[PDB]
């Protein structure tokens, strides 16, 4: 009743108890939406060619016996996702090992997956995806020392209590690729808790390209305590959007903006990118990334940022890309984008924006690309825009522009001029007509 | 080369479990076998599919689809299996499946379609399999007539290996079965 390809063997919701007999030379095989209850070392005996396996979300309760894929050394794959209630004995993967990605998504496991000797069979384990479990604490056994090539870790969903040194002592050593620890609340690890100093450092020896802390909550104080418990960190890129917690918000008292000492513990992690997207901040307050001395993108979309005061970008000497987008900061001043000279990307759309100052971009003259489109500006000052001299792209659409005369002189002979920079096309308000083919009777 | 977020193996492309909200880009020609199933891929681009002409399964099952785009599937004349359960699919568009001549599984079980357009599976010779159960059928309106001729007159095919049989196309509310409705009982004026 299965379907079979080459070597593909598809076997998707065929009402199967058991592994059906197929050709004992296929090698990718998909048995997911079926009512197979247990899994044992006769299942796969007469498919030893097992490059890519799926069993996905059988009937609740699959039982995976001892030795189940003892045999299947060409086995790299192997996904077993969305299987309810997933019983392993601790023998469920011997004879893997060559295998290099598990997924086990939303199978009702917890903790003892990882601490006790599942995955000692898996040697070659590279990717590991725990997402939407019960997993509270994450204490990898010490097998995982010698998994030298283990380096995507993902653990989204689950509840976990808090993470500190003693629990990931066994994956120090390690450089991930990938680290998603994406809500997964760390409900102890907050601001009262006593067990901080004990917690030391949780990612000590430990090198992450990603690290993914986004939908955590992160208040400024949690966040404080938090980098600077995991301080020296080498991080090439940093997720914290959906940081629903961190920032002041729109008008408010209980919860506060970031500072200079907010991320401080970053200092000499080696950020490149940062995202700070969808969190509730308000207000950029000085030298509040004077500690990502080697960042080079940085998000902070839509958040709440009413107001950027003096030196909210000291310290970022290496920044390319400044990305405000679906914010609220209503007018644009000279003094806000100081300490941005390298800046090569400037987003600043959607921003409810209805006045720039006289030297609003002065001091970005590497700018290349600059968004100012969706906005409210009806007129922009005379020479807004001719320091930019290395502009390359410019967004000014989707704004009410006032194209009465001369007051529309400056911008609609400066779009014309630069008609080769404008990405879409900036209208006149009532007329609709481009604002780059307005010319004024005067000057 | 194999999708960033994808897992390869031979002519197999499998994208599944990935969060996607779209199909992803610069899947190989020489694919036969496509995994886009357990996604939040909420729309297809019209001709998304056009490249792959050599696609003979395509499994989006546990997407938030409504609907599919006009003549998606058009350049796809080798598939053999096409599984949509467990999505959102209020409609389906005009010859939709009119160029499936090869096309022996149907996979449309758990959606919201009210009816099927007339001829949809007219053109589909090879039909094995065919599931449409748990689909709210409107059997007041009166375009659920094609449906009822066409179950009746090839019910061995539909909804097989104990998932109900061709009486498990139920009408919505009275929860009897679709090949027992009469036209009298229809009309066209109770169609939304
Ligand atoms: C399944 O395999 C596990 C591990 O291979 C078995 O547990 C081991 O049994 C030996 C005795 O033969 C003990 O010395 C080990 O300490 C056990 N390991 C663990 C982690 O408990 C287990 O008995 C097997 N179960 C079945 C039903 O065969
Ligand atoms: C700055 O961030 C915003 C939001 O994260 C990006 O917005 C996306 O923009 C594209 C086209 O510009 C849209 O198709 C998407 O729908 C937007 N996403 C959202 C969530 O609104 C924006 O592109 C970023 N800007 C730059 C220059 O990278
Ligand atoms: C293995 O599983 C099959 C199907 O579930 C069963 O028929 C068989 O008896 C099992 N064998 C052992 C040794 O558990
Ligand atoms: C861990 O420490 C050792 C010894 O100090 C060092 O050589 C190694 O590079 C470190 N590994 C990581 C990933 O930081």
């Amino acid at each position: 009743e299965c379907s079979v390809i080459g070597y593909n063997a598809i076997c998707i919701n065929r009402g199967l108890h058991q592994v059906p007999e197929l050709p004992a030379h296929v090698n990718y095989v998909d048995l997911s939406l079926n009512s197979i209850a247990e899994l044992n070392e006769t299942s796969f005996s007469r498919l030893q060619d097992l490059q890519f396996l799926k069993v996905e979300q059988q009937t609740p309760g699959l039982v995976i016996r001892n030795n189940t894929f003892r045999g299947l050394s060409s086995l790299i794959i192997l996904k077993l996702d969305y299987n309810q209630f997933l019983q392993l004995e601790t023998g469920a993967f011997n004879g893997l090992a060559n295998l290099e990605v598990l997924t086990l998504t939303q199978c009702n496991l917890d903790g003892a997956v990882l601490s006790g000797n599942f995955f000692k069979p898996l040697t070659s384990l590279e990717m590991l995806v725990l997402r939407d479990n019960n997993i509270k604490k994450i204490q990898p056994a010490s097998f995982f020392l010698n998994m030298r090539r283990f380096h995507v870790l993902d653990l989204t969903f689950n509840k976990v209590k808090s993470i500190c040194e003693e629990d990931l002592l066994n994956f120090q050593g390690k450089h991930f690729t990938l680290l998603r620890l994406s809500s997964i609340t760390l409900q102890d690890m907050n601001e009262y808790w006593l067990g901080w100093e004990k917690c030391g450092n949780p990612f000590k020896n430990t090198s992450i390209t990603t690290l993914d802390l986004s939908g955590n909550g992160f208040k400024e104080s949690m966040a404080k305590r938090f980098f600077d418990a995991i301080a020296g960190t080498k991080i090439q890129s940093l997720i914290l959007s959906n940081s629903y917690n961190m920032g002041s918000s729109f008008g408010h008292t209980n919860f506060k903006d970031p500072d200079n000492f907010t991320f401080k513990g970053l200092e000499a992690s080696g950020v490149k990118t940062c995202d700070l997207s969808k969190s509730k901040i308000f207000a950029l307050l000085k030298s509040v990334f004077s500690h990502f001395t080697d960042l080079e993108q940085l998000t902070l979309a839509q958040n709440e940022i009413n107001k950027i005061d003096d030196n909210a970008f000291w310290g970022l000497t290496h920044l390319l890309k400044l990305n405000l987008s679906q914010n609220f900061l209503g007018s644009i001043d000279s003094r806000m984008f100081e300490n941005l000279d390298k800046l090569e990307v400037l987003d600043l759309s959607y921003n409810h924006i209805r006045a720039l100052g006289d030297q609003s971009f002065l001091g970005l003259p590497n700018l290349k690309e600059l968004a100012l489109d969706t906005n409210q500006l009806k007129s922009v000052p005379d020479g807004i825009f001719d320091r930019l001299t290395s502009l390359q792209k410019i967004w000014l659409h989707t704004n009410p522009w006032d194209c009465s005369c001369p007051r529309i002189d400056y911008l609609s002979r400066w779009l014309n001029k630069n008609s080769q920079k404008e990405q879409g096309s900036a209208k006149c308000s009532g007329s609709g007509k481009p604002v780059r083919s307005i010319i004024c009777p005067t000057s | 080369a194999c999708p960033s977020q994808c897992s390869c193996s031979g002519t197999t492309v499998d994208c599944s479990g990935k969060s996607l909200a779209s199909v992803p880009t610069g899947i190989p020609t020489t694919t036969q076998v496509l995994g886009l199933s357990s996604n939040q891929i909420t729309k297809l681009e019209p001709g998304v599919f056009d490249s792959l002409v050599n696609l003979q399964i395509l499994v989006l099952y546990q997407n938030q689809l409504t609907t599919l785009p006009a003549g998606v599937f058009d350049r796809l004349i080798n598939l053999k299996e096409l599984y949509f359960s467990n999505n959102q699919l209020t409609s389906l568009p005009a010859g939709v499946f009119d160029k499936l001549t090869q096309l022996t599984r149907l996979e449309l079980q758990t959606n919201q379609l009210k009816s099927i357009p007339r001829g949809a599976f007219d053109n589909l010779k090879s039909l094995t399999n065919i599931y449409l159960f748990n689909n709210p059928w409107d059997c007041e309106c009166s375009d659920i007539l094609y449906l009822k001729n066409w179950i009746v007159q090839h019910a061995s095919i539909v909804n097989p290996d104990g998932h109900g049989g061709v009486d498990n196309v139920k009408c919505s509310g009275t929860n009897t079965p679709v090949r027992a409705v009469t036209e009298a009982s229809t009309s066209p004026s109770k169609c939304p």
